[PDB]
């Protein structure tokens, strides 16, 4: 009985709406450009178009639910999980002090488009606060991610 | 939502800007 991996694909369905602010089922270089500024800056509608062209399975000019998933598994495979972790940590550590912070976690979730209480941010720290210092250090951050 | 699940999506943000 060779089962499938559709269980993981369900998670990407719930994340797709977060990336598509219009909830119309498709993301356009203009919409994603807002996320790029939050990471550092906005690319260019010319260059943004080339990125979608290599991932456009149909060639319509936009990324659909099934097209977005194929690119995700293709990028991580040719890349290493160690590389995506280093990039994500650097994005959360805006002040670059060695660890994150309650204010650092809340700034990204709100910037992403989700509303949570300050208590919601504190618990996130508890999950990676093995030493009990109230802050997540670099070592605690990687261990919790590769715990299993 | 699990904290580990959120980290996977963050890694995708920098890769998109890589190219
Ligand atoms: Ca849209
Ligand atoms: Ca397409
Ligand atoms: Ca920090
Ligand atoms: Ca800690």
């Amino acid at each position: 009985a060779d089962q499938l991996t559709e269980e993981q694909i369900a998670e990407f369905k719930e994340a797709f709406s977060l990336f598509d602010k219009d909830g119309d089922g498709t993301i356009t270089t203009k919409e994603l450009g807002t996320v790029m500024r939050s990471l550092g800056q906005n690319p260019t509608e010319a260059e943004l178009q080339d990125m979608i062209n290599e991932v456009d399975a149909d060639g319509n000019g936009t990324i659909d639910f099934p097209e977005f998933l194929t690119m995700m598994a293709r990028k991580m495979k040719d890349t290493d999980s160690e590389e995506e972790i280093r990039e994500a940590f650097r994005v959360f550590d805006k002040d670059g002090n060695g660890y994150i912070s309650a204010a650092e976690l809340r700034h990204v979730m709100t910037n992403l488009g989700e509303k949570l209480t300050d208590e919601e941010v504190d618990e996130m720290i508890r999950e990676a606060d093995i030493d009990g210092d109230g802050q997540v250090n670099y070592e605690e951050f990687v261990q919790m991610m590769t715990a299993k | 939502g699990g904290f580990r699940r959120i980290a996977r999506l963050v890694g995708v943000l920098r890769e998109w800007a890589y190219r």
